[PDB]
């Protein structure tokens, strides 16, 4: 039950030692299912920092005390051994590589669009598929509209200008612009779909009065002289 | 199937003219569509049958 | 993990025979 946001939660609260989780088999193991090893840089380790600053004064009835001791234990060993990794890492390097450029431009785009979640270009009907386009869209729509109001830039061209304590500079929205172009282009979706049914429908629509090949052929031409047959008088 | 389009009439004029001049070149074969029409063998039966007929008719 | 200029990602981003060996004979 997100143990690791309780912990959290307790934190924020600023009330973490009138409860304390109530460590004892029923509780304190009902959400762990030892602790889980945290996953973060260190939002989720300065909580267990603060979590055992905190049990310092009971002591004795917080039982759990010792799994996280050996979690400590664990972070500490695997810094050391990171450290002696890193140590004879720097030394098992050849003295003459030459580590080409042209390549090193393709790992670092490469890289940089795969840490944000873009289509990498290789150079190195259906409603299954229709589903799962469908819902990459929501996703970037509730990216961005959790974005704060009061975003703002600060180019490097701004020294140019001499800022005062209060003088508006001229370059301070062109990031909040661009957020709203695609929040608003991403509902604007099936309006521009229904524009583009009335421009095919009506273009296609006639295929045979604008289109020269087409309206210049025999068949073609045939079928639209034999739909004009005016119907045979009986005396 | 049962009716007919542009599209269907184009490509059936498209490829009854292509088979027309791959027979000058001799880049395809077409033997099977020649002798399974052919069949020399149903000729002769059929002009057993015929043969029969004769036989039967005088 | 310094994001890169958009207008740079948009920057670095037997048959011939068959038919003559035919048409030199007939």
């Amino acid at each position: 039950l997100q143990e690791q946001s309780e912990l959290m939660s307790t934190v924020m609260n600023n009330t973490p030692t009138t409860v304390a989780a109530l460590a004892a088999v029923a509780a304190a193991s009902e959400t762990n299912g030892t602790i889980p090893k945290p996953r973060s840089s260190a939002q989720l380790e300065q909580l267990l920092y603060r979590y055992r600053a905190i049990q310092n004064h009971p002591k004795e009835n917080k039982l759990e005390i010792k799994a996280i001791e050996d979690t400590f234990r664990n972070i500490s060993r695997d810094q050391d051994i990171y450290e002696t990794k890193l140590d004879t890492l720097r030394k098992s390097i050849d003295k003459g590589f030459q580590y080409d450029e042209d390549l090193l431009n393709k790992h670092l785009v490469a890289l940089q669009l795969l840490e944000k979640d873009t289509d990498v270009p290789d150079y190195f009907g259906d409603p299954d598929t229709e589903i799962r386009i469908s819902a990459r869209i929501s996703n970037r729509i509730n990216e961005l509209e959790r974005l704060p109001a009061n975003l703002g830039t600060y180019s490097l061209d701004d020294c140019l200008e001499f800022i005062t304590k209060d003088d508006l500079s001229s370059r301070m929205d062109t990031f909040k612009i661009k957020a709203l172009v695609e929040l608003k282009s991403l509902k604007l979706l099936t309006k521009q779909k229904s524009i583009r049914q009335k421009l095919i429908n009506n273009v296609a629509s006639q295929a045979h009065h604008n289109i020269p090949y087409l309206r210049d052929s025999p068949f073609t031409a045939a079928a639209q002289r034999s739909v004009q047959i005016r119907s045979k008088v009986i005396v | 199937y049962n009716n007919v389009t542009l599209k269907n009439l184009t490509a059936f004029q498209l490829l009854s003219q292509r088979e027309n001049i791959c027979e000058l070149l001799n880049l395809v074969e077409s033997t099977e569509r020649h002798n399974s029409i052919i069949n020399p063998e149903r000729q002769r039966m059929s002009l057993e049958e015929m043969k029969k007929m004769l036989d039967a008719l005088k | 993990s310094l994001p890169i200029e958009d207008n740079y990602i948009r920057e670095v981003v037997s048959k011939l025979m068959e038919c003559v060996n035919d048409a030199v004979q007939t």
